């Protein structure tokens, strides 16, 4: 396709594809960074 | 039977012939011997039926075996009333002027010229003689492309959560256009029950119902095969066309265009636009410019 | 080919192939491993 | 109170009768006759046609069964040649169908008209 545009040609709306990140590890990283910031 | 020898059985039949009335043992040849039966008359006979009521092309009556024990294939034939052709199972004689003639095309019963592909009739195993319909029915490959549904030779579809919505149906291999895909099999049910059950599914938004003909409906919620999870699209790579095979209407599925490995299958539901947004309002494709 | 267009304020307001996603067992909604894309 | 039924477009085509384009039967006709030696006029109509024309020249004519064939060859032999030359006038008109004004032309060139 010579007229092919940028990568955004997929859809206007879609269901969520689910996130790979977890909430519990965010708290551990936060507290890990909290003590890291304290030093 | 090895218990008795032919003697005293031949003699028993002598006793049986003296007791039971003799069999008729009558043979017939019919007044017609050959000729006077050109298939253009059949097409003319079909033309007569076509202009009478098949012009509407909306009242699809499923085949019913008509009984003509003594009467000829008159206009009182139930198939004639049902604007349909008699079949090999019809009680109409072997000279019934409604039965499909055959599928004699030399290359294969698959293209526009062939009467099978243009008509509703999937080519009979005993009729599409040139396309190898009866030949090597065990062998998967054959010249014809209008007997896979007869053989049941589907494709190897895949199940995975469709990106558009929920479950869908994927394909492991490339497939070309205008060729057989897996058949949307299901359950035979009448209209009235279909609306009652559909009312339940309409409440639950499910639509595993398919308008087989005006006389029967096929539903895929409780019982079915994989392809019932195919999603709808307004311009899908695959389409749906009712076929008519061996006296049972079914719905064949075929890809509109050339397909490669791993493409998700879609087909048009043919619902109203109001019902389209009511049910299938997701299409997932904008305009490029 | 990268466009490499000239920087400008007005500039502002995926050739996939093969398989992409995992497929599940059609019979039982179970995860189907890639080792049986054929007997399945 | 009708549920939304997933439908498919229905079709009802049948075998279309086949008609040869006009004039293409003719070429098929010509060659099977130019390769055919038999008489082109029914055998008996002459035996009741000539026994009538001759009746006016003299009365009570008992024909001989072979002679009736002898005329029956000439009439065909006279006509066939005339049509062959008739076509030559027709094609000379740039038309392709013969017309009764060409038989009368092609009969004056030969000299039978006088
Ligand atoms: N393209 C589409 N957009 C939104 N809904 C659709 C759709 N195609 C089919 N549907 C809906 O999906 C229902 C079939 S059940 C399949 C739904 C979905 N694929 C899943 O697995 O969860 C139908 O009742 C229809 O209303």
């Amino acid at each position: 396709n010579k007229r092919r545009k940028l990568k955004n040609k997929r859809r206007r709306s879609l269901p969520r594809p689910h996130d790979f990140f977890d909430a519990q590890t965010l708290d551990a990283i936060r507290h890990r960074a909290i003590c890291f910031n304290l030093s | 039977i090895g218990t008795k020898t032919c003697r005293q059985v031949y003699e028993f039949r002598v006793k049986e012939s003296s007791i039971i009335a003799p069999a008729p043992a009558e043979d017939v040849d019919t007044p017609p011997r050959k000729k006077k039966r050109k298939h253009r008359l059949w097409a003319a006979h079909c033309r007569k039926i076509q202009l009478k009521k098949d012009g509407s092309s909306n009242h699809v009556y499923n085949y019913q075996p008509c009984d003509h024990p003594r009467q000829p294939c008159d206009s009182s034939c139930p198939c004639v009333i049902a604007q349909n052709f008699c079949e090999k199972f019809c009680q109409c004689s072997s000279e019934c002027q409604n039965r499909f003639p055959g599928c004699r095309c030399k290359a294969q019963c698959n293209t526009k010229q062939c009467p099978c592909y243009l008509a509703v009739r999937e080519c009979d195993p005993d009729l599409c003689l040139t396309c190898g319909a009866a030949d090597h029915w065990d062998s998967k490959n054959v010249s014809c492309k209008n007997c896979s549904i007869q053989r049941g030779s589907k494709k190897h579809l895949l199940l995975a959560p469709s990106d558009v919505a929920g479950w869908g149906i994927f394909i492991k291999d490339p497939v070309q256009k205008n060729e057989f895909i897996s058949e949307y099999c299901g359950e035979i049910i009448s209209q009235d029950e279909a609306d009652r059950r559909g009312k339940v599914y309409d409440k639950y938004m499910c639509s595993f119902l398919f308008n087989l003909n005006n006389d029967f409906v096929v539903d895929a919620t409780r019982k079915g095969n994989k392809i019932r999870f195919a999603n709808h699209s307004v311009n899908p790579n695959c389409y749906a066309k009712v076929m008519m095979v061996n006296g049972d209407h079914r719905i064949g599925i075929f890809a509109k265009r050339a397909i490669q490995t791993g493409e998700e299958l879609f087909f048009d539901y043919r619902y109203s636009q109001a019902d389209a947004l009511k049910y299938v309002g997701i299409e997932r494709e904008m305009e490029i410019p | 080919r990268p466009k490499r267009t000239k920087a400008s304020m007005s500039e502002f307001l995926t050739y996939s192939s093969g398989h992409n996603r995992l497929y599940f067992h059609s019979d039982t909604c179970l995860p189907l491993r890639p080792q049986e894309m054929e007997v399945d | 109170t009708k549920a939304a039924r997933k439908s498919a477009p229905a079709t009802g085509g049948v075998k279309k009768p086949h008609r040869y384009r006009p004039g293409t039967v003719a070429l098929r006709e010509i060659r099977r006759y130019q390769k055919s030696t038999e008489l082109l006029i029914r055998k008996l109509p002459f035996q009741r046609l000539v026994r009538e024309i001759a009746q006016d020249f003299k009365t009570d004519l008992r024909f001989q069964s072979s002679a009736v064939m002898a005329l029956q060859e000439a009439s065909e032999a006279y006509l066939v040649a005339l049509f062959e030359d008739t076509n030559l006038c027709a094609i000379h008109a740039k038309r392709v169908t013969i017309m009764p004004k060409d038989i009368q032309l092609a009969r004056r060139i030969r000299g039978e008209r006088a």
